[PDB]
């Protein structure tokens, strides 16, 4: 599983 | 002459990855706080690396010279 987290 | 934002990896001591869409101005003691949450260890147990150099909190990817993909490392502190 991918992870991408947007970060502010 | 580069993107408002990048994707970086940020490789931990185990090996697995989480990867960071970051604006090229925001400081990464950002990131550092994200991935200490995710990994549920506090962030002061942590040090994160970008070419062997230690990432300060208020380095920027504009400022690094990070470019997309770029490898983050995680190690203990």
């Amino acid at each position: 599983e991918e992870r991408i987290i947007s970060l502010d | 002459k580069e993107g408002e934002y990048i994707k970086l990896k940020v490789i931990g001591q185990d090996s697995s990855e989480i990867h960071f869409k970051v604006k090229m101005t925001t400081h990464l003691k950002k990131l550092k706080e994200s991935y200490a949450q995710r990994q549920g260890v506090p962030m002061n147990s942590l040090r994160f690396l970008f070419e062997g150099q230690r990432i300060a909190d208020n380095h920027t990817p504009k400022e690094l010279g990070m470019e997309e993909e770029d490898v983050i490392e995680v190690y203990q502190e």
